[PDB]
RNA sequence: GAAGACUAACUACUGCGAAAGCAUUUGCCAAGGACGUUUUCAUUAAUCAAGAACGAAAGUUAGGGGAUCGAAGAUGAUCAGAUACCGUCGUAGUCUUAACCAUAAACUAUGCCGACUAGGGAUCGGGUGGUGUUUUUUUAAUGACCCACUCGGCACCUUACGAGAAAU
RNA sequence: GUCGACGUACUUCAUAGGAUCA
C-alpha cells in the first residue's frame, strides 16, 4: 500500500538539514539544507528558509515513490544544546502540511553519559 | 488520512491538565475538527485526525504543538495563542549550556533570571512580546523567531553574570528599536 | 507541671526515658530462662546475647545475636526471670 | 476501608507542603547580604504599619532612662567614633538610626 | 547528468518468523551491474522498526527493534535480529526525582553462541500507604536487587537460543519474573530491560535463517 | 573500529571523611562513626610552644600518554554601536607513575573540650514497643510502610525569659 | 639617577540627623 522513508532533520544554529533516506538509512533520496534556499547568510537558520527546504524535499520525494515518512529530528547535541530549536519544528510543520503521511515522530539527539569539555572556558561562551 | 499523535504528560502538569480540561477539548474539537482522547492508562494525550470532517492538513500538528506547549509549562491562554497563529515557536535551553554552574551558584543564577516577585522575568516578556517559563533549570521561551532571539540574548546575558539593572536598560533600548518596526 | 516532683517522677516518665537518664540509672535488659524441646533442662540466657548460646546437653542453638535483643530460635520456650 | 486512602492522600499533601516551605526557607536562610535583608525589612515595616496605651510607653521610657543604651557611650558606637570610621556615611547612617530610635523612646 | 533514481531497484524487507506483521517495507539499492553486483551491497544493513508497527500492538509504541539483512532472494531480502532498544522519550519520562534508580547489565552467551549484552532498569516506589515522600532504598538492598536481576538474566538467556529469547522479550515475561522474585527485598516499580545488543555473531549457518522464514 | 578523558538524568548542598574532598559495576584488602550491652581496665583525661602526617587548582624535575578544552603564540576582522568585542589553528597544560611546592573568599568572613537554657514539625543511622497495613505459604518470618519512644547527626520554623546598634 | 621594595615621620579626603518656622 504505502511506501515509507525516514526524514532526518538536523536543526542547528546556523542551518537546518532536511534529509530523507530509506528505512535502512544508507541510501539517501533527498537532501536539502536551509542554506540552498536563501542567499543572504543572515538567516540560513530562519524558519522561513526551513519551510522552503521542507517543501522542496516533500516535492522531490513525492516524485520518487515515497508517500510516508517517519521523522527523526535532532539538535546539535554532543556538548552543546540538546533540544531542537525553531528551525527543526518549522521544517516539521511544513513537512506535515504537504500530503506526506507522517508516523512515529521521535527525537534523537546525542546525550552523553557525562563527556568531554565544552568549548568556551571557565566563563561561559555566548552572550 | 486517518492519522494521530500521542504526547506524554509529566506529572506536575497532570493536575492542571485534568483541572483545565474543560477549556481544552472544545477548541481542539469544533474549531479544529480533530478527535481528542486522553489516555490515563499511560498518562498521555492522544490526538487523531478523522478523514471525514477535517480540512486543514496542518490541524494535527497545530493541536500537537498546542498540547505540548501546555505540557512544558505555559498557561492555557498562551498555548491557545500557539493554536491560533502561524508564527509561534518555542526555544528551550539550559543553564549548564551557557556556563557550567552548580552548587549555590546555580540557584543564584535562577534568582537573577527570575528577579524579585518575578519582576525581571516579566520585564523580559513585556518588552519582547514573548512568554518565558523557567523550570528547574531548563528555560523555555515562546514567541516569534526574532523576538525569541531577543529574549534569548537577554536571558543569556543574565546567566553569565551581568547585573539586572543593566539588562533593564538594554531591554528598553531593544523595546524602542522593536516597536518602530 | 514546673512543679511535678523531680524527686517523684511518674513511672510512665521514667519508663520512656533513656536508661542513663532516669533518676537513678539502671539496666533495661533482663535474664530469661529457656528450655529447648528435646531435652528437659533449662538454661538462663541474657536477653541481649552476643554469643549463639548452644544448649548444654542437646547442644544445638537457642538464640542468635542481633544488633539488639537476641533472636530466640522458634523451637523454644522461655520465662522471664 | 477506603477512607484510609483519603487519609493518606491528606497526609501526603501536608508533607509536600511542608517540604516546599522548608526548601524555600533553607535557601533564604543562606542569603545574608545586608542590602537584601535591609530591603526586606523596609517593606515589612511598611506592610506591618498599614495592615496591623500610654502605660507601655511610660514603662519603655523608664527603662530607657534607667539604662541609657542608645547613646554613643556604647561599645559599638564608641568604637566607630573614636577610630574615625563613622565619617564614611553608611556607618553614620547606622549610628544616626540608633540615636533617633533612642530619641523616639525618650519622647513623651 | 545522472538522475540516480533511474537505475535503483526497489526490494522489500521481511521480518523474521517470530513477529506477526512479517512485512516491513521497501529499500533501494542500485541496479545489479556486473562489476559490483547488488547482492553484495545489501548484506549488512540494519533497519529500525518500532515493534508496534511489527506486532500490531500499541503498548509496544516504545521498544524499537533493529533487524539486520543477512540473505537475499528475488526481490525479497531476509532479516535477522540485531538488537532492541527503547525510544528516548519513554526513558526520559520514567526517571523522576525523589526515587532511586537501579540499573544492571550482563554479558551472556546463548545456546546458538551469540554473545550479547543485555541491560535492565528498575525504580523504587512508595508502598500504598506510605506518607513520607521519597522512598530511596538503602544501598544494601540495591546490591541485593542488582545481584538478583543479574542472576535471572544470566539464567534465562542461556537456556534459549535466540528465537526463544526473542519471543521471551516480546510478551515481557522477564519483567514479571524479576517482579515476583524481588518483592521481599523492596517494592520496586517499573521494571524493564531497555536494551539488548549483540557483540559476536558466531558463524553464518544458513539453516537457522532459512528455518525462520520457512 | 581505534584513542584518551569523563561518569549526565536519578541528585536532595541530603550521605561520608580531620580538612582538602568523594557519584558506573564487581571483588579483594585494611579502616571508621553511631547504636546495643547487668563485658573489661580503673583516671588512663582536656587543650597544646618544639616536632610530625595530609593539604583544591595552578606550578617545577624525570618517564608514559596526548581525545577534548586551552595561559603563550600565530592569524581573520577591525563593519558608526560592539549594546550583540569576538572567529580559526594551537606549544605548555589538562591525564598518569616517582619526587617537589605548601598556597585559596582553604568561609560558618564565626578556636577546641565541659555544663545549663523552649516549643514544634520533618529527615539520615541504630535500637525498643505494637492481636496496626501489605509482601501469604496455607497462618507464619523477615523485608517495605504506619504509629509511639529513645540515643547520635545535617538542617528548618515560632517565640524569647535572654543578646545586639542592627542584620540577626 | 627627579630609580625600586621596605623601615620611620607626616599630610589629606570622607559629618551631619530629626522637629518647627519661611
Ligand atoms: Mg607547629
Ligand atoms: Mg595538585
Ligand atoms: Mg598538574
Ligand atoms: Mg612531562
Ligand atoms: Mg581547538
Ligand atoms: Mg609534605
Ligand atoms: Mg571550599
Ligand atoms: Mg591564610
Amino acid at each position: 500500500s504505502q511506501v515509507f522513508g525516514v526524514a532526518r532533520i538536523y536543526a542547528s544554529f546556523n542551518d537546518t538539514f532536511v534529509h530523507v533516506t530509506d528505512l535502512s538509512g544508507k541510501e539517501t533520496i533527498a537532501r536539502v539544507t536551509g542554506g540552498m534556499k536563501v542567499k543572504a547568510d543572515r538567516d540560513e537558520s530562519s524558519p522561513y528558509a526551513a519551510m522552503l527546504a521542507a517543501q522542496d524535499v516533500a516535492a522531490k520525494c513525492k516524485e520518487v515513490g515515497i508517500t510516508a515518512v517517519h521523522v527523526k529530528i535532532r539538535a546539535t547535541g554532543g556538548t552543546r544544546t540538546k533540544t531542537p530549536g525553531p528551525g527543526g519544528q518549522a521544517a516539521l510543520r511544513a513537512l506535515a502540511r504537504s500530503g506526506l503521511r507522517i508516523g512515529r515522530i521521535e527525537d534523537v539527539t546525542p546525550v552523553p553519559s557525562d563527556s568531554t569539555r565544552k568549548k568556551g572556558g571557565r566563563r561561559g561562551r555566548r552572550l | 488520512k486517518f492519522e494521530s499523535r500521542k504526547i506524554m504528560v509529566p506529572p506536575h502538569r497532570m493536575t492542571p491538565l485534568r483541572n483545565s480540561w474543560t477549556k481544552i477539548y472544545p477548541p481542539l474539537v469544533e474549531h479544529l475538527k480533530l478527535q481528542v482522547r486522553m489516555n490515563l492508562k499511560t498518562k498521555s494525550v492522544e490526538l487523531r485526525t478523522n478523514p471525514k470532517f477535517t480540512t486543514d492538513p496542518g490541524a494535527l500538528q497545530k493541536g500537537a504543538d498546542f498540547i505540548k506547549a501546555f505540557t512544558l509549562g505555559f498557561d492555557l491562554d498562551d498555548s491557545i495563542a500557539l493554536l491560533r497563529l502561524d508564527d509561534l515557536y518555542i526555544e528551550t535551553f539550559e543553564v549548564k549550556d551557557v556556563k557550567t554552574l552548580t552548587g549555590d551558584h546555580l540557584s543564584r543564577a535562577i534568582g537573577r533570571i527570575a528577579g524579585k516577585d518575578g519582576k525581571t522575568k516579566f520585564a523580559i516578556e513585556n518588552a519582547t512580546r514573548t512568554r518565558i517559563v523557567l523550570a528547574d533549570s531548563k528555560i523555555h521561551i515562546l514567541g516569534g523567531f526574532t523576538h525569541i532571539r531577543m529574549a534569548r540574548e537577554s536571558v543569556v546575558s543574565l546567566i553569565l553574570g551581568s547585573p539586572p539593572g543593566k539588562v533593564y536598560g538594554n531591554l528598553r533600548t531593544v523595546a524602542s528599536r522593536l516597536k518602530e518596526r | 507541671v514546673l512543679v511535678q516532683d523531680l524527686l517523684h517522677p511518674t513511672a510512665a516518665s521514667e519508663a520512656r526515658k533513656h536508661k542513663l537518664k532516669t533518676l537513678v540509672q539502671g539496666p533495661r535488659s533482663y535474664f530469661l530462662d529457656v528450655k529447648c524441646p528435646g531435652c528437659l533442662n533449662i538454661t538462663t540466657v541474657f536477653s541481649h546475647a552476643q554469643t549463639a548460646v548452644t544448649c548444654e546437653s542437646c547442644s544445638t542453638i537457642l538464640c542468635t545475636p542481633t544488633g539488639g535483643k537476641a533472636k530466640l530460635s522458634e523451637g523454644t520456650s522461655f520465662r522471664r526471670k | 476501608p477506603e477512607e484510609m486512602r483519603k487519609r493518606t492522600t491528606e497526609m501526603r499533601l501536608m508533607r509536600e507542603l511542608m517540604f516546599r516551605e522548608e526548601r524555600k526557607a533553607r535557601r533564604l536562610k543562606k542569603i545574608k547580604s545586608k542590602t537584601y535583608r535591609k530591603i526586606k525589612k523596609k517593606e515589612l515595616m511598611k506592610n506591618r504599619e498599614l495592615a496591623a496605651d500610654n502605660e507601655d510607653h511610660d514603662i519603655a521610657r523608664a527603662k530607657e532612662r534607667m539604662t541609657l543604651k542608645h547613646k554613643t557611650n556604647s561599645k559599638w558606637a564608641k568604637d566607630m567614633i573614636k577610630h574615625g570610621m563613622t565619617n564614611d556615611a553608611e556607618t553614620r547612617e547606622e549610628m544616626e538610626e540608633m540615636l533617633r530610635q533612642g530619641e523616639r523612646l525618650k519622647a513623651k | 547528468v545522472v538522475d540516480p533514481f533511474t537505475r535503483k531497484e526497489w526490494f522489500d524487507i521481511k521480518a523474521p518468523s517470530t513477529f506477526e506483521n512479517r512485512n516491513v517495507g521497501k529499500t533501494l539499492v542500485n541496479k545489479s551491474t556486473g562489476l559490483k553486483s547488488a547482492s553484495d551491497a545489501l548484506k549488512g544493513r540494519v533497519v529500525e522498526v518500532c515493534l508496534a508497527d511489527l506486532q500490531g500492538s500499541e503498548d509496544h509504541s516504545f521498544r524499537k527493534i533493529k533487524l539486520r539483512v543477512d540473505e537475499v532472494q528475488g526481490k525479497n531480502l531476509l532479516t535477522n535480529f540485531h538488537g532492541m532498544d527503547f525510544t528516548t522519550d519513554k526513558l526520559r519520562s520514567m526517571v523522576r526525582k525523589w526515587q532511586t534508580l537501579i540499573e544492571a547489565n550482563v554479558t551472556v552467551k546463548t545456546s546458538d553462541d551469540y554473545v550479547l549484552r543485555i541491560f535492565a532498569i528498575a525504580f523504587t516506589r512508595k508502598q500504598a500507604n506510605q506518607v513520607k515522600r521519597h522512598s530511596y532504598a538503602q544501598s544494601s538492598h540495591i546490591r541485593a536487587i542488582r545481584k538478583v536481576i543479574s542472576e535471572i538474566l544470566t539464567k534465562e538467556v542461556q537456556g534459549s537460543t535466540l528465537a526463544q529469547l526473542t519471543s521471551k522479550l516480546i510478551p515481557e515475561v522477564i519483567n514479571k519474573e524479576i517482579e515476583n522474585a524481588t518483592k521481599d527485598i523492596f517494592p520496586l516499580q517499573n521494571i524493564h530491560v531497555r536494551k539488548v545488543k549483540l557483540l559476536k555473531q558466531p558463524k553464518f549457518d544458513v539453516g537457522a535463517l532459512m528455518a525462520l522464514h520457512g
